[PDB]
This record gives C-alpha cells, structure tokens and sequence, in this order.
C-alpha cells in the first residue's frame, strides 16, 4: 500500500498506487516578498487548488519519443485565470499529478518531467532528459507521477501573458504494449494545482 | 641581482573611469580656507527628493486645468523618466545619466484655486498589462489609488510604487517600446464646484528608496 | 541493488556489492567556477558589438557547458584587439551613448586590451533560454547582455566568465557517432 | 573617497598629491542632506484604516 | 633613485587559461539579491552522478528487447566513453571536455514489461585481453558478473569496475585502437516466460569514485 | 498627505500610506565625488591652453553636472597628447613663463602624458556662473582658471575632477521632448 | 575560487574588482550536492555472502 492523498484547498487527489513524490530543484519558495514589488504583493489562497486538463492518448503506435507537452500557466477558467487577468504580476509553483490508467496487464513506461523554460527536443536530447524533476509511469508498478516544482525564473514575479516559466512533459520512453487481457490504450490526464499564489499590481476594469 | 617582474600584455592602458591617481608634480600647495561654505550637496538624490520641480502639460505649462465639459481624465502620462511631461523635471535631468533605477518617485498636486472653487481628484496607477489606459474614475478605481479634495492644505502628495518584474528598470525608452513598459498614471476630477479654469499644480520628486545606477554619457557632443 | 525505478530516486551502488573497494576521487577540474573561467572567442564581430554571452559557439568547452544550464550568474572579463579607441557601456545603454569618451574607454595600447567587468543587467539572474510568449511590447530578451563595446575596428573578443554560478541544467551531447562501436580519432602521440 | 579603489598606500606624500585644505574655525556641513532628512514623512490629519 | 627591475623576456604573454585577473574600470555595482535561487549545481559530477540518462540501442532507442529466438545476447558494448551506446549520455557529453578519467560507471536496468511478462538477466563485464565478447552466458558467467530477475522492483543497478594498467585512462579513443582498451559489457536474457516483445531500459551514471581530469576543448568550431 | 504647499517645507510621503514596504536603496553611484571623479575631453584646443572647466561640454555627464552647481572646488588630472614637450604654469602666471622649462615641463613620452595639479586659484572656490556687473578695470573673471599649458601642438586634452564639492544646485536638464508620450532610442540589444 | 591562484592579495578593491553581491533574507545551496549525496547505496533486501 503506497496510499497517498494529497490536498490542495478544497480538493482532494488520493492514489493507491504511489511511488512517491518528486520535488524539482528545491523544496522550498524562494522570497516571494522581494525588491520589485515594494510592498504591494498579496497571497491568493482561493486559486491554491486542482484543475484538470486532458494530456493525450497512449496508443501502441506512438514511439519512443513521442512527446506531449503543456506549458504552465494554462487556459484557466477559474479563480487562477481570473487572476491572470486582474494583475499585471504574479508568481506560484505547481504541483503535479499526472494518470495514465490501464491495467497491470499492459506494459511501456511513459516519463513525466516539469521543465523550466521550454525549447523543442532534438531527438536526441530526448535521452537526457532525464535531468530535469522527473517521475516514471509503468503499468506494471503505478498509475501515477507526482511532482512538485517551485517558482523560478530570471524575474522574482511574472506576466504570464508573455512568459510561461514551467511546462509539463510526458514522453514514451517505452510504447505500450496490450495483450487480450490489457487495456486498448490509455488516456492520460493531468491534475495540477498552483502553489503560493501571489499577485502584485491591481489592472483597471475592463468595464 | 635585481627583481624579476613581467610587464603583461592587456594592461596599463589608460581607461577615462580607473581607479589610479596621476603622478604629482607641483607640490605644496595650501588652500583658501572654505570652512562652512553654504549650500554644499554630496549625492544628487538628496537634492533631487528636497527640491521637488514641474512636469508639463498641454502647451507647455506646468499645471493642469479643471475641465469644464463631461471629460473626467485631467492628465495621463507614462510612468518613464523619458516621459514627455517629465522631461523639465530635475529628475529627469539627472536620471538621462544612468541606465536603470527603482523606487518611489513622488508626485506632489497643489491646488491654485480661489477660496471659494472646491474640487475632489483622484490620481491612480494604471500597472502595465492593460492596453490603453481608463478615462474614466470607475474604471481606474480598481487600480492603487487615492482620491483628495479641496481645503485649508493645498498640497496633496502621492507615491508612485515600484511594481515591476525585473529588479530595476530602464531609464531609457526603447524605440521598439509601443506601450510604455512601466504604466501609466492618470490624473481624473471627480468634481468641482465652481472651480472652471482654477488650476492644479504638478510636480515630482524621488522617494525615500529611489535609486539610480550605471553612469552613462549619452548626449550628443 | 533492485530498485523502485519509477519514482526516479537515485541510486548509486559501489563496487563494494561484488567484493570491489571504492576508491578515492578528486573532482577540482570538474567545478564549475573552475571549469568556466578560462577565455572563449566571440566569432561574429562589428565596430559596434554588444556582449552576449550566447553568441559563444555551441560546441566550445564554455558554450556547451554554458548551454546546459538554464539560469546562470557571472562577472566578466573581456580581452579586445581593436583600431582606436574601445568604448564600453553598462546593460541598458543608448547605443548612441557609445560614442562619448566619458564612458569608460580604454585608449589604444598595443597589442590589445583586456578589461575587468560586472554583471550589469537588471534580472536576479539571466537564462541561456527563455520561453517567451512574447516577451515584447529562439529570440532572448534583449536586456540578457553585458552591455556593449565600440571602437574603429574589432579584430578579436575573448570573453571570460568570472565567478559562474549555474543553475538547472539540460542536455550536454557528444559528437553523434556513425561508426558501429565508437567514435575513433587521432590522438596526439610523439612520432 | 569617490573613484578611487587602490588598496595599497599612496607612493607620493599627501602634500604633493593634493592640494592641502586648511581652515579657519569636512564636517557635516550638507545643506542638502540635513534638508532632505527634515521631510515631513507622515500623514495630516486623522486616519481610519 | 628608484627600485631597479628586470622585464624578463618569455613573460607577460596573455594565456587563455592563465591565473590572473584584470584591472576593472566601472565600479560599486551592487547586484539584485540571488539568494536562495533553486536548481544549483557546483560540480558537474553531482549531477552526472543523480542523473541517469540512456544509453542507445539498435535503431535508436533507449532499451533492449527481448529475442524470442535462440540468441541470449541482448546487447554488448565497448567500455568507452566515446562508445556509439554511451553518446546521448549526459557522461559522455561531460566527458568529451577531459582527456583522462578512472573510477566506477554505474549503469541501471528497468524493466518495462507487463505483470504477466517474466525474465532473468545477466550482466557481464569483460576486461580486455580476449579477442571477442563472449555469446554465451555460460562463457561470459567467468567474468566479473551479475544475475537478477524480474519482480515488484523494477531497478537494478551494476557497477562497471576501473580495472587497467594505467591509473587514469583516455575518454578518446584513438583510431588505431582495434579492440577497445578497456573492455566491453555485455547484458545476457538467461530466460524470460511470456516476455516476448517486453523492454528493458537501460541507463547509466556517474560511480562514487568516479573522476575526470584534464579540461579539454576538442570539438570541431 | 496634504501639507501646504505655499510653505516649501519638503514633504517625501512613502508607498506604506496606501500598504506598501518602502525597500533598500543604495545611492553610490550618484555621490557627487564619485561621479565628477572620470575623464571628460576638452573640445576646443591650441598650442597655447588656459585650463577651464567651462570648456567642458554642456550635456556631458560631467560638463552638466558641473553646469547644474553655482559653486565648485576640486584638484585635477590630466592628459595631453602633445608634440614636443609639455609646460604648465599655475593661475595667475604671465602667458610668457609657458616657455621656460624650469616651469613643471614634462618630456614628451608616447604615447602621452598624465598628470596631478592642484587647484591654484585665488579664490576660496570657483563659480560656472557670476553676475557681474563689470568684474573688471557670460564672460567669467579670468581667474577662474586652473593654469595653463602649451606644446609645441595639443592634440588631445582630457580634464579629471578630484576631490570634488559642489553648491548651490541649478537646473539641469534633459533632451526635450516633441514626442506625444516619451523620447524612444535605439538601446543596446544583442543581435 | 576556480582557476585563480595568486598568492598576492589584489591591488584594486574588491568593490572595483567585481560586483557586489547582495542578500535579501553563498550557502549550502547545492540541490544537486544535496540530491547525488541522497542516492540509495546499499542493497534492497537480504544478503548471503
């Protein structure tokens, strides 16, 4: 029993086939109250919570290499995308939990990784990616990577707008493989939550 | 036998900003006293926050007039050194000398009016990320704001924040820069009582965290 | 040792499993300040040029090692062979500012010249990549520089990266071999 | 100083490198500093926050 | 008189690599606070060592796969950082800029198959001195060698010894090298049951006593 | 806050009246002895050279500065390129003892010469401007003047402000402005 | 330091010589130290030598 459940607000995520979490870089936030925002930063607690957002599907066909990728923050249609349109600064972490659902009877292994300013992949840069925060996803053992990253960047706080500092990536490291007794295919879906919130520079009213 | 020494290649040309002290060689020399000399200034800055100077607005004037007619919007300028209205101001006068700043700078309204004109104002601070700043109160309310009116004290004074991704800023505007890089402020009227073509002074000043660095010589000679 | 592999925990096992002693190491040539702080050359050139540390080539000990990191940090120190006299001028300058003697500028002394400078630019910390939306209004920001240097003519830039402090890093590749088992290559031996 | 970041000692007497002040009785004779310090910093009046 | 000093011919070159600093020109720059910023590494082997990256395999992929045939040789490669296998490691990628190295490389298996697919492996390292990798477990069972079969762990990591004449070895490798100078490693599948068309990635990084010395700019520009 | 404005009393309010921290400023590199203390040209020259701030250019960093102070003290340094031997002649001297050597004369040594005066005027400090009715029997009195130098030809002339002071600040001003919002430049950006 | 080895300590000040660090709060800041140093060593389950 690997049994976690994780929490963020009024959201709950629980898995009973864990294999742990994967802190990226630090385990901690850097300041989040610095220089740039004088006095004038707040902590939105209301957005610390889950969203979901649909990856891909894992098919027999696709490759090692294939690879999926979403850039953070997303399109938002909650209080965090509010957020991105009320304030022209803001900063947060995430934490990540991605499933790919078959069965034990199924078999390939898929790489989850977050990773910090995004460039297309030559193919074969693909085989170190292993260097950024990463976790595996193999039938055989879980049904869920969790990661969780700070913020970072050249700038303490960010325009989402025009910068996206964290994407999300998942490659097939090994193609799956079905028999009669395993799943088809896999869908692979993403619960992400943003972490410490923090906004500076209240916008004017559309009106 | 006399000490070694490599005389290395890539040094000891002269650079118009080192650190070195030229040789002497008129020695001697005593001063007149200027014991107590008055008016003595030993960093710009501190100047530069007690002497507060004017922007400029319309035709060239370093006030702002209370609109007759339904438009609220008195003044909006960019948040720049390299402002337009900014431009006759001290500040800016030493800011041209350096590359980046931050800070507080200050903006100081004074009321000329009559003892019987009576006004309210606003003056808010329209972060980046919007496209074109509100002319109207409402929708500027949303943003870091104050509003003041008319009376005994004819000066009212603002800060305006330093709220920025980066640590520091440019002093300088690029040419590529559309929409200014640092926001806006705009000055609104809510009302007035009798106070057509009463005028409300302007000027700035740098706040107790203002800072600037990198000394350049960009002018034109 | 058997592992969870999926929770990507590191493992590092030692010799010792199958009757080996684990020796001693020193890794002085593989530090980072170290390993970065020698001179590289800039090959693009023009009378007016601005230092941009990633105008260094990719495959060169510095650019490869600078590239696989994402955020990094230094001083710098820059050895300029130039006609006339060279103008340097601090991150976020007016190009025109380079012409004013005012500005630091080193005049003429053969056969070069080889100056100390700061890290000037306004981030905590600058990025070899920088995943822009926009970024405005593979293009980095154009305040990612170490400001710029003019003179008559630039014949040679070296850059040197004083005090390195990498952050994040990303793939470093070798040359990709064709050959079925390694890349073979001369290598030097007296004669 | 203002600079001026030479670590070891001058190699020439003071009296030839400068010119030598005298007086008639630096100090902290900064107008502009003492003018500056004296701002009023507060807030007039009554406040309900 | 003055201090007498000879400028001694042969010195004062600038070297690239030289131990010197020069003389600075623009000073009292204070730098926006970086303390705390996450992700930093200060030497490459740190990382090198927690963070495997894969080997390549046959057409290009990161694993092995199991023969349904009669041949029980997965996969053999030369113990060479310069190896076709080893060049989309990260290891490699460090270790083209050093001339020199010695120390342990630690390679990891994970099996990818199904709950239903079983296996047992064997890893083999031969030191030089044969003409010839060994096809057969049974040969290669002689050597310095490991066994281990498929279950709840997926991992299993080996350590390839340093064992040579010379205390440090080349990370190059010449061309008129025939055999590798340090050996192979060859992965053997002593059986598998219902393993058919199953994975096996493998991975490798850097040992505890592993060691690169020698900084060398070697690539073509 | 609301003051009266009439009195000129100063009043510097700060970003927590409305909630905000005001930071950490260092203001180093707008102390007036740091930034008067760097080389500056002097355009205009002749065989014959009466030393004078003034000849500075008005909208150079250290010529607007200066410009921007009623009153002034400093020592000073120079450097001229010169063809022949160099003589200077402290404030005060008769235009004929620039031609004798016993007079500081330094000899010619490429590529030029770099030296240490001493302020040598009569008065307690020097003025950039003063309202003189005659002053005699824009034109400042001929004593404000650093001395003079003559060569047998002066090609370069580079002036350096040491240990100054300034008083009595006056406006300084920037480029003006015909731009509806600001005045745009052409930053340094890598290319 | 990396790659510097005077014995003699430096002329200019180190304020001239490189930029000014500053904190808002080096250290023991090595993700990287911190993660190799936490890798697995031993061996997962039982022995018999």
């Amino acid at each position: 029993d690997r049994l976690l459940t994780t929490r963020n607000g009024h959201t709950t995520s629980t898995t009973q086939s864990s294999v742990g979490v994967t802190y990226g870089y630090s385990t901690e936030e850097d300041h989040v109250a610095g220089p740039n925002t004088s006095g004038l930063e707040t902590r939105v607690v209301q957005a610390e919570r889950f969203f979901k957002k649909f990856l891909f599907d894992w098919t027999t066909d696709k490759p090692f290499g294939y690879l999926t990728k979403l850039e953070l923050p997303t399109d938002h249609h909650g209080v965090f995308g509010h957020l991105v349109d009320s304030y022209a600064y803001m900063r947060n972490g995430w934490d990540v939990e991605v499933s790919a659902v078959g069965n034990q009877f199924n078999g390939g292994c898929l790489l989850v990784a977050m990773v910090p300013e995004w460039k297309a992949f030559d193919t074969r840069e693909k085989y170190q990616l292993t260097l950024f925060p990463h976790q595996f996803i193999s039938p055989r053992t879980n049904m869920t990577a969790h990661i969780t990253v700070p913020y970072l960047g050249v700038n303490r706080y960010d325009q989402y707008k025009k910068h996206k500092p964290w994407t999300l990536v998942v490659m097939v490291l090994s193609p799956l493989t079905v028999s009669n007794t395993a799943a088809p295919q896999i869908k692979v879906y993403a619960n992400i939550a943003p972490t410490y919130v923090h906004v500076a520079g209240e916008l004017p009213s559309k009106e | 036998g006399i000490f070694p020494v490599a005389c290395a290649d890539g040094y000891g040309g002269l650079v118009t900003t080192d650190p070195k002290t030229a040789d002497p060689v008129y020695g001697k020399v005593y001063n007149p006293p200027k014991t107590n000399y008055p008016g003595r200034f030993t960093n710009l800055l501190d100047v530069a926050e007690a002497c507060p100077t004017f922007l400029r607005f319309d035709d060239g004037k370093p006030y702002v007039v209370t609109r007759a007619d339904d438009t609220r919007l008195l003044a909006k300028f960019d948040v720049s050194l390299a402002a337009k209205h900014m431009s006759n101001t001290y500040l800016s006068g030493i800011a041209q000398y350096y590359t980046q700043y931050s800070g507080t700078i200050n903006l100081h309204f004074m009321f000329t009016g009559s003892t019987d004109s009576k006004a309210r104002y606003m003056v808010a601070y329209i972060p980046p990320g919007v496209e074109t700043p509100p002319d109207t109160p409402e929708e500027a309310a949303h943003c870091i704001h104050a509003e003041w009116d008319t009376g005994l004290n004819s000066k009212f004074t603002f800060s305006i924040p330093y709220v920025s991704a980066a640590d520091y800023a440019y002093t300088a505007s690029d040419t590529a820069e559309t929409t200014n890089v640092q926001g806006w402020v705009c000055v609104y009227q809510i009302t007035h009582g009798k106070a057509e073509n009463d005028t409300l002074l302007v000027s700035a000043s740098a706040g107790k965290d203002f800072e600037l660095r990198l000394p350049i010589d960009p002018r034109t000679q | 040792t058997t592992t969870t592999g999926e929770s990507a925990d590191p493992v590092t096992t030692t010799v010792e499993n199958y009757g080996g002693d684990t020796q001693v190491q020193r890794r002085h040539h593989t530090d980072v300040g170290f390993i970065m702080d020698r001179f590289v050359k800039i090959n693009s050139l023009s009378p007016t040029h601005v230092i941009d540390l990633m105008q260094t080539h990719k495959h060169g000990i510095v650019g490869a090692l600078l590239r696989a990191a994402t955020y990094y940090f230094s001083d710098l120190e820059i050895v300029v062979r130039h006609d006339g006299n060279l103008t340097w001028v601090p991150n976020g300058a007016p190009e025109a500012a380079l012409s004013n003697t005012s500005n630091p500028t080193a005049y003429n002394k053969a056969p070069f010249t080889r100056l100390a400078l700061p890290y000037t630019a306004p981030h905590r910390v600058l990025a070899t990549v920088y995943d822009g939306t926009n970024k405005y209004s593979t293009q980095l920001p154009a305040s990612f520089n170490y400001g710029a240097i003019q003179a008559q003519a630039i014949h040679e830039l070296l850059v040197r990266m004083k005090r390195a402090e990498l952050y994040c890093p990303r793939p470093l590749l070798a040359i990709k071999v064709t050959s079925q088992d390694r890349y073979k290559q001369k290598i030097i031996a007296p004669a | 100083s203002g600079n001026t970041g030479s670590i070891i000692n001058n190699y020439y007497m003071q009296q030839y490198q400068n010119s030598m002040s005298t007086q008639l009785g630096t100090q902290n004779n900064d107008w502009f500093s003492k003018l500056a310090s004296s701002a009023f910093t507060g807030l007039f009046g009554a406040l309900l926050a």
